């Protein structure tokens, strides 16, 4: 996350923080994730692409801070973990990057609700705000594109979606991005999502309710003129999410 | 994993379809890539055709924007660089490439020339009588040939260790000429027969060359 | 678009010791750390081989000895010791978005002096009966590779009538080998009688000759 501002986890009560083992006992945080139902996290696939296994996968809710323990937050194993079938990224974008996870307590306990703990709502076939639209974006990815360290807080920050046609174009990814993705920069491209922040939620505002229209992907810079963000547009996924989200 | 078919000499300002057949991966998956390199200097990329679950858009390289196309075929697994106006400028070895950058093929070299074909002549280079038991020397030499390349395989591939051929050179006239050249054992001669394999596909020459004492 | 120069061009190394070729660009990097530049070896031969990938990830089969590095606009590819098979142009690329390219190349040249092992070849009947004759003469497995031919035929050192060529370094001994071949009408060549070929080379004491007469 480049700009923006440190949050607690109450403000993004969705997130999920997501951490692989090296083996050792060794835990390394590798994507964000959203809670989109008690038994059910949404993240990217390339996230995981290397290392599939499950048995591996460690995702925390309420989880504020990075290598200290929040009040409240809940930890989890991974019942199951499923990437998109037709998930490629030959170049620098990716397409269909999205993955879902199967949570399962130590306890065997899905996930109970709280401040901390919240689910997320997906959007509808046709509810995608208008390009202008200012959602937010959270994670702990860093800082500065070229930076060695995650910032131990979890962090947020506005952009304003992009129209498809504006990001399609030469001076920005021209060819290289689908309409199954969603642009997203601020626009003096002083903010924006880093290394890290992949697989975390793009959040809107609609119709009160809070909801997660896109999913963060791929983009050249860490926030760049006329190189802006990108995002798994949801909306374009509710089928495949709904046939394997069930189970 | 990446036979290239298709190719050979054009006259300029015509056209021509290089193929490329695939297998051992899933062909539909993957980009397709081509690059050039033209002999003597580097490498120019030139285009690539998406997965197809990406669009299976299409880029390419300043030079050939205007006159290059390059298509795919997820049925037979075939990627192919269409060049339609042909400059003189586009000679050079052209290479599938799958993905970025995975796996290369062996390329084509494209010549385009006014000149006709011109096959091959193939001659011994027979051993001299010397010595067991160093290593006696043998070759074939291939003769006013245009365009290039020549394959030259001794044996069938059976025999590699100690082959050389050597760059092709351009005779005064204005056709190529180059020879290959074994080192074997002494002992070995009379007892082993060495065959030169000469391959000039521009004219659909296949010569084989006994090359004996 | 973006364009890499690649330093040095031709670099020497003796086999065993590092070398280190360096990268730099004006571009670069996508949001999960990878910058998108790519090393590629072509042996001597043809065909490159993606060496590291993404910048600093090896390949699969590429050796240990060959490393990733770099940052920003400054990548460099080094071999802890080298390998008489690491011989050839490595080629740098660029792939991060639009138009893709590659640097000019770098030529890693290895050895010991070694010298030539002679020979020389009559023409063949089946050459005469065409009606021209090619006599060669081949120099084989030497290092270095400056190297003279000098052609006598009779009591003539001969001028302009023949044509070398080198072979790229071998991978397995990094030697080089020559080919000279003197052409002459078929009249030439039997107006006279004996065919010599000179060559003088670092490794060798004194020049050495290959001769033959018309009838062994």
């Amino acid at each position: 996350i480049i700009g923006g501002e440190f949050t607690t986890i109450e403000n993004q009560p969705w997130f999920a923080a997501i951490y692989r083992r090296h083996r050792g006992g060794s835990v390394t945080y590798v994507c964000g994730g959203s809670l989109i139902s008690p038994c059910w996290v949404i993240s990217a696939t390339h996230c995981f692409i290397d290392y599939p296994k499950k048995e591996d996968y460690i995702v925390y809710l309420g989880r504020s801070r990075l290598n200290s323990n929040t009040q409240g937050e809940m930890k989890f194993e991974v019942e199951n973990l499923i990437l998109h079938k037709d998930y490629s990224a030959d170049t620098l974008a990716h397409h269909n990057d999205i993955a879902l996870l199967k949570i399962r307590s130590k306890e065997g306990r899905c996930a109970q609700p709280s401040r901390t703990i919240q689910t997320i709502a997906l959007p509808s076939m046709y509810n995608d705000p208008q390009f202008g639209t200012s959602c937010e974006i959270t994670g702990f990815g860093k800082e500065q594109s070229t930076d060695y360290l995650y910032p131990e807080q979890l962090k947020m920050t506005v952009v304003k979606l992009i129209s498809h046609r504006e990001c399609q174009q030469p001076h920005y990814y021209g060819s290289e991005v689908t309409t199954k993705m969603l642009c997203a920069a601020d626009p003096q491209w002083k903010t924006d999502s880093c290394q890290g922040d992949s697989g975390g939620p793009l959040v809107c505002s609609l119709q009160g309710r809070m909801t997660l229209t896109g999913i963060v992907s791929w983009g050249r810079g860490c926030a760049l003129k006329d190189k802006p963000g990108v995002y798994t547009r949801v909306s374009h996924f509710l089928p495949w999410i709904r046939s394997h989200t069930k189970e | 994993q990446l036979t290239q078919s298709g190719g050979g000499l054009v006259k300029p300002g015509r056209s021509l379809r290089l193929s490329c057949t695939a297998s051992g991966f899933t062909f539909g998956d993957y980009a397709m890539s081509w690059v050039r390199q033209a002999p003597g200097k580097g490498l120019e990329w030139v285009g690539f055709v998406r997965s197809e679950s990406a669009g299976a858009t299409t880029e390419y390289a300043a030079s050939v924007k205007g006159r290059f196309t390059i298509s795919r075929d997820d049925s037979k697994s075939i990627a192919y660089l269409q060049m339609n106006a042909l400059k003189t400028e586009d000679t050079a070895v052209y290479y599938c490439i799958r993905g970025a950058n995975w796996n290369w093929g062996q390329g084509t070299l494209v010549t385009v020339s006014s000149a006709s074909t011109k096959g091959p002549s193939v001659f011994p280079l027979a051993p001299s009588s010397k010595t067991s038991g160093g290593t006696a020397a043998l070759g074939c030499l291939v003769k006013d040939y245009f365009p290039e390349p020549v394959t030259v395989s001794w044996n069938s591939g059976a025999l590699t260790s100690g082959v050389h051929t050597f760059p092709a050179v351009l005779q005064s006239s204005g056709l190529y000429s180059l020879s290959s050249v074994v080192t074997v054992p002494s002992s070995s001669l009379g007892t082993q027969t060495y065959i030169c394999n000469v391959n000039h596909k521009p004219s659909n020459t296949k010569v084989d060359k006994k090359v004996e004492p | 678009e973006i364009v890499l120069t690649q330093s040095p061009l031709s670099l020497p190394v003796t086999p065993g010791e590092p070398a280190s070729i360096s990268c730099r660009s004006s571009q670069l990097m996508n949001r999960n750390g990878n910058n998108f530049l790519d090393w590629y070896l072509q042996k001597p031969g043809q065909s490159p081989q993606l060496l590291i990938y993404l910048g600093s990830n090896r390949a699969p089969g590429v050796p240990d000895r060959f490393s990733g590095s770099g940052s920003g606009t400054d990548f460099t590819l080094k071999i802890s010791r080298v390998e008489a098979e690491d011989v050839g142009v490595y080629y740098c690329m660029a792939r991060v978005e639009a138009p893709y390219s590659f640097g000019q190349g770098t030529k890693l040249e290895i050895r010991t002096v070694v010298a030539p092992s002679v020979f020389i070849f009559p023409p063949s009947d089946e050459q005469l009966k065409s009606g021209t004759a090619s006599v060669v003469c081949l120099l084989n497995n030497f290092y270095p590779r400056e190297a003279k031919v000098q052609w006598k035929v009779d009591n003539a050192l001969q001028s302009g009538n023949s044509q070398e060529s080198v072979t790229e370094q071998d991978s397995k001994d990094s030697t080089y080998s020559l080919s000279s071949t003197l052409t002459l009408s078929k009249a030439d060549y039997e107006k006279h009688k004996v065919y010599a070929c000179e060559v003088t080379h670092q490794g060798l004491s004194s020049p050495v000759t290959k001769s033959f007469n018309r009838g062994e």
